[PDB]
RNA sequence: GUAAUCGCA
DNA sequence: ACAACTGCGATTAC
DNA sequence: TTGT
């Protein structure tokens, strides 16, 4: 606990499921400049500030980043105790926030604008920690690869980051069918294992 | 009627039943309106259990599990595609929900449309 | 519809003419039978309704 | 194009109706038209005299802010979560005298509370400049009021508001409270909205029947009248507030739907709570210390007033048109004028003439007491087309009181004339 | 309902008076039952 | 309800209020202490009851209106419905390996010999590819 | 405002949905909703 | 506005569900339904006593309900009575399955 | 009008 | 001493 | 009969 109440007007307020993250914002025309020198984490809608867990080397200079949100929608069924009581309740339930630095700190309105997928900072509400993501560049070109053709694939609950070309992508139907087929194969093998003839058998 | 409703809302073959080989080595129909999908089903273009994509107008009323996106595609220009289990939510750099597409069958949309149209016809006939 | 002879007789006339059917106030033939039976068994039974206005007892036969 | 009170104004924004509509608010037969004074409700259909009331508005409970009157503070539109210090602020108030403070705090929290109808409805609420309440008034307006009692009461209410803001909204208060009313002007405006648009009705939800103070949207856009066309009824089954036209009354297209606030109060209470004044108020009281007494029966006869002292109306059926001098002003006069009734003794013309001349002298004295005249007030009013709403309300109150005194004089003169027939 | 003759003889010897505040009492008498529409309020 | 429920200064529900599923959920969430409710037991008469003592009507979902006969209804609602050693199995084919010194010999009720177990033991089903415990 | 269901509907789910519809829209709308549901069910069966 | 809701509203109006909707609307404004039933019965009795020959194919109770609905701002046919314009001829009656 | 006997759901 | 499902329909026998 |  810092024990002093900061002025949240000069900070970036990022809301999470169980936490609120504050990052100092330098004066800028477009609110996309972040200062990672001063940062605080608070309980949900609480004015008791604290120091977050810095688990990775944080940038010590002003950088222009793009915020994103990661989570799952919780569509519940609230009890109906009134005539016009709502039939459903939908919540975004953000879990991880991704900060993607702009290439060369360029503005969004510039003629050449690209996102630097090599410097990703994630924020976790469960662990109350901010760390730097580990990406696996696989696009040919090394460090001279053009940033106008890049695709960042995020899987495994925000733990796997890969940079692949834009043309080499899979449609949503493909990945959905892949995961469904994998789960179905695993469950079918689990079900058929208990049969006394599973040993002398063949999956066709 | 219970049997009919169960056949409507049962679902589709999802895993090994729908495909013989893993799609790793390698759904299709896209309908803007529910009326188009129902007309295609009446014209026998798509089967009852055949999967399809239906565009929704920013409602997010589909009940589903609390599961993170299985895969997220983020391009340089700022638009990131979030692929979920049963729906696709395209967004832009401004954190604006551009498009939402639900992955379902003609049975669920038929049940939803018939209930909604019953309510709306009651409300209209009242006046 | 079951037992009230007078009311039933009047029901056909009121339906053919079209007038409203009044509510019967007399006891049905089943109750009257009971009274007769019980009084054959030397037991009395009287309705004896009392008016709340003037506190008078009126027997219904 | 027939000239109607609705035609002179302009139609309101479509959005104003729409936000309510998507939330189940329903309006039948009425139109919302905006104007220089503010929003108002007008008819759009010809309604013949009906056997029973007709519902023009159906307002759900989920769009309203309601606080119970008695000590257990029950928020049936429960937007305040448990443990929030806004409830600690609300509860730390006297139950009987101060009720606008709790409504103001609830309105501020509703403005803060997300996915709330009041967040969108506040844009259509009158701003600090558009508001006509005397809480948002300068000392110049209170001095122009020319009434020491009313100015003192309004200054005391403003002081109470400032003291409450300074006590509850201190520096050590949490940020969730501080963001509600960062400046005291916001809290004063919230109190103004609460006082000027409060409804006191008895409501039944489930099995509990209680009386409460509610802030109901789309029902505060109806103007005030002493001969109302509608009233606020409550429906417990659908849990909605319904505005119903009075039965047996004929409403034509273009008429303005009106409801009555504080039936039986003087212009002082109206000017205090809603910042409004009416020249035809039938409940105005003029303190006359003259020993003279007019005859009440002959007065009501010559002015064709019929009914008990608790219900006075002009019998226009006996009136046969003609006399339109009769209105709420003469009714309030007959109520306030000193009167004598002794069985069936007939009045004496000489005694009544002496009485009316003494009353006219006292009225001329009271009129000379104010350092202004009706013509000067009217000229000052027309000289300033655009000005502070509070100053306009003050000069209108002065003009209304002066016109009431003048009409009392004229009514006494007409009585003196017509008594000798 | 079970022992008609016994309760009848007992009420006859006592001289009991029954006020028709029940349903079957008005049913036997053939009158309006004080339930629902028969309840005057 | 017959008494107010208080969680600190705030009152969750006052007297003469009809409990609902939302109120019950709030009570079980806030871990409410014994709650005073109205019931046909606490009524002041045996020939008749009142709306508050009975509560919500089963038909529509509001207070019972005056003139309703709840006695007959209860009788019918009670009469009409009046008409109406786990065995562990081998997960796969294989050999069983366990320490016999911990188990005590005994005779089963089926006349078969067996090992009595009284302490947590781990047995391994040794199969072609996997081990099960 | 109604939810969209992507799961199998059974007797208990139908009873829950009918109870919720009776609570929200009332019995009047629920009657027509149930008639339309019966028609669609018979058609699909 | 849904595009393909003409026949549904037509069938709702023709069948008589309007009567059920009006009954629900009139019961949503009454504490005790039994007193409402008694009031409707008394009003229908007065209507019958006023004009006997008027009724016989038109129901007085439906007439009372239609008058109460029309006095509330909702247009309803008198006694909810409608005739089939597509009738073939006299003596021909529709068969409602 | 009462019994006996069977059936019905 | 007392009571032990609700009604309906058919026949023959008095 | 079965139990009251």
């Amino acid at each position: 606990i810092v024990d002093y109440r900061i002025n949240e007007e000069e900070f970036h307020k990022i809301s999470l499921l169980d936490c609120d993250f504050f990052i100092r914002k330098p004066p800028d025309p477009d609110n996309d400049v972040y200062d990672f020198r001063e940062m605080y984490v608070t309980p949900p809608d609480t004015d008791i500030y604290a120091i977050p867990r810095v688990l990775a080397p944080m940038p010590q200079k002003y950088i222009r980043c793009a915020m994103s949100d990661y989570g799952c929608y919780n569509v519940t069924e609230p009890p109906i105790d009134a005539p016009r009581d709502p039939m459903y309740k939908s919540e975004r339930e953000v879990s991880k926030v991704f900060l993607t630095k702009h290439y060369r700190n360029r503005r969004a309105g510039d003629p050449e604008f690209a996102l630097d997928f090599e410097e990703i900072y994630v924020i976790d509400s469960k662990t109350k920690s901010i760390t730097r993501a580990k990406v696996v560049v696989t696009v040919p070109g090394g460090r001279n690869r053009d940033r106008k053709n890049d695709l960042l694939v995020i899987r495994d609950n925000g733990n796997s980051f890969k940079i692949i070309p834009s043309e080499e992508r899979d449609d949503p139907t493909t990945v959905i069918e892949k995961e469904e087929w994998k789960k179905s194969r695993q469950d079918m093998e689990r079900h058929l294992r208990k049969l006394r003839d599973f040993s002398v058998s063949n999956w066709f | 009627m219970l049997i009919g409703l169960y056949v409507l809302t049962s679902g589709n073959h999802r895993g090994i039943c729908v495909n013989r080989y893993n799609p790793c080595n390698r759904k299709e129909p896209f309908f803007s309106n529910s009326y188009d999908a129902i007309g295609a089903y009446r014209q026998k273009r798509i089967n009852l259990d055949s999967p399809l994509w239906l565009r929704w107008r920013l409602d997010q009323r589909v009940i589903a599990s609390r599961e993170t996106p299985i895969e997220v595609h983020y391009e340089s220009l700022g638009t990131f595609y979030e692929i979920y289990g049963h729906y696709l939510i395209v967004r832009s750099l401004k954190k604006q929900i551009l498009f939402i597409y639900i992955r379902t069958t003609v049975g669920h949309i038929a049940l939803y449309r018939e209930i909604e149209e019953a309510i709306q016809g009651f409300s209209r006939a009242y006046s | 519809k079951s037992d009230h002879i007078r009311a039933r007789q009047e029901v056909l006339g009121t339906t053919i003419i079209g007038g409203t059917i009044p509510n019967p106030e007399d006891a049905p033939e089943s109750f009257r039978l009971l009274v007769r039976e019980l009084r054959s068994l030397a037991l009395e039974l009287n309705h004896f309704l009392v008016s709340e206005k003037n506190f008078q007892i009126n027997r219904k036969e | 194009p027939h000239d109607t009170p609705a035609s002179q104004l302009e139609l309101a924004d479509p959005d104003f109706y729409k936000i309510g509509y998507v939330r189940s608010f329903r309006a039948y037969g009425i139109e919302f038209r905006e104007g220089p004074d503010g929003y108002g409700v007008f008819a759009s259909r010809d309604v013949e005299p009906l056997r029973r009331a007709r519902v023009i508005m159906e307002i759900p409970l989920e769009l309203m802010l309601t606080i119970s009157k008695k000590l257990p503070w029950m928020f049936f539109p429960d937007i305040i979560p448990v443990g929030h210090p806004i409830f600690d602020i609300i509860n730390s108030t006297n139950p009987e005298t101060d009720s606008d403070l709790r409504l103001a705090c609830l309105l501020l929290y509703a403005f803060d509370c997300k996915d709330n109808f009041w967040q969108l409805y506040g844009d259509f609420l009158p701003s600090d400049d558009e508001c006509t309440s005397f809480l948002l008034a300068t000392e110049e307006d209170l001095l122009e009021l020319q009434d020491e009692k009313l100015a003192s009461t309004m200054r005391e209410q403003q002081q109470r508001a400032l003291e409450f803001w300074e006590k509850n909204w201190h520096s050590a208060v949490p940020l969730k409270i501080k963001r509600l009313a960062r400046d005291p002007e916001r809290f004063i405006w919230a109190m103004c909205i609460a006082q000027s648009r409060s409804i006191n009705l008895q409501m039944r939800i489930g099995a509990l029947v209680q009386d409460a103070n509610l802030l109901v949207p789309y029902a505060d856009m109806m103007n005030h009248s002493f001969q109302p066309n509608c009233f606020f009824h409550w429906r417990f089954k659908d849990r909605m507030l319904e505005v119903m036209i009075n039965a047996g009354q004929r409403i034509r297209k273009g008429d303005e739907m009106t409801v009555d606030y504080m039936a039986g109060q003087k212009n002082n209470f109206f000017m205090q709570r809603y910042g409004f004044s009416s020249p035809v108020n039938p409940w105005d009281v003029i303190h006359f210390t003259g020993d003279a007494k007019i005859h009440l029966d002959t007065f009501l006869s010559v002015f064709n007033i019929s009914g008990l002292p608790g219900e006075y109306y002009h019998n226009s059926r006996l009136s046969n048109d003609g006399d339109s001098f009769v209105d709420g002003a003469i009714i309030a006069a007959a109520r306030t004028l000193p009167t004598w009734s002794d069985g069936d003794l007939p009045p004496i013309p000489s005694l009544e003439r002496k009485a009316v001349k003494e009353l006219q002298e006292e009225c001329h004295q009271m009129l000379a007491e104010f350092p202004t005249t009706s013509d000067e007030d009217q000229k000052i009013l027309d000289s300033m087309p655009d000005c502070r709403r509070t100053l306009e309300a003050a000069i209108k109150y002065r003009l209304h009181r002066k016109l009431l005194i003048e009409k009392v004089i004229q009514a006494l003169d007409i009585y003196q004339d017509r008594i000798l027939f | 309902f079970q022992e008609t003759a016994r309760v009848l003889a007992k009420a006859a010897l006592r001289g009991r008076i029954d006020w028709l505040k029940g349903l079957k009492e008005n049913v036997v008498l053939g009158g309006v039952i004080p339930v629902g529409t028969g309840f005057k309020g | 309800l017959a008494d107010d429920i208080y969680m600190g200064p705030r009152c969750i529900a006052t007297r003469n209020q009809d409990i609902g599923i939302g109120l019950v959920n709030r009570f079980i969430t806030f871990r409410a202490q014994p709650i005073s409710i109205r019931t046909p037991f606490t009524c002041r008469s045996t020939s008749w009851i009142c709306r508050l003592c009975y509560g919500r009507s089963p038909t529509h979902g509001d207070l019972v209106e005056l003139g309703e006969a709840v006695g007959i209804i209860a009788g019918q609602s009670i009469g009409e419905p009046g008409t109406q050693a786990e065995h562990v199995r081998a997960p796969s084919n294989g050999k069983i390996k366990f320490n016999e010194d911990l188990v005590h010999p005994t005779r089963t009720r089926h006349g078969h010999p067996a090992f009595l177990c009284s302490i947590d033991l781990y047995v391994t089903i040794e199969s072609e590819d996997i081990l099960h415990n | 405002n109604l939810v969209f269901h992507n799961k199998a509907i059974n007797g208990t789910a139908m009873k829950r949905l009918i109870s919720r519809l009776i609570d929200h829209f009332g019995m009047a709308y629920t009657s027509h909703i149930l008639d339309q549901v019966k028609t669609l069910g018979f058609q699909q069966a | 506005r849904i595009p393909f809701l003409e026949e549904q509203v037509r069938k709702i109006r023709d069948g008589g569900k309007l009567l059920t909707m009006d009954i629900h609307r009139l019961l949503l404004n009454e504490d005790n339904r039994f007193d409402f039933v008694n009031e409707i019965a008394a009003e229908a009795k007065q209507y019958v006593e006023n004009n006997r020959d008027e009724y016989g194919a038109k129901k007085a109770i439906l007439h009372v309900l239609s008058n109460r609905m029309n006095d509330a701002g909702v247009y309803r046919a008198e006694a909810y009575m409608e005739s089939d314009p597509f009738k073939p001829g006299p003596g021909y009656m529709k068969d409602e399955l």
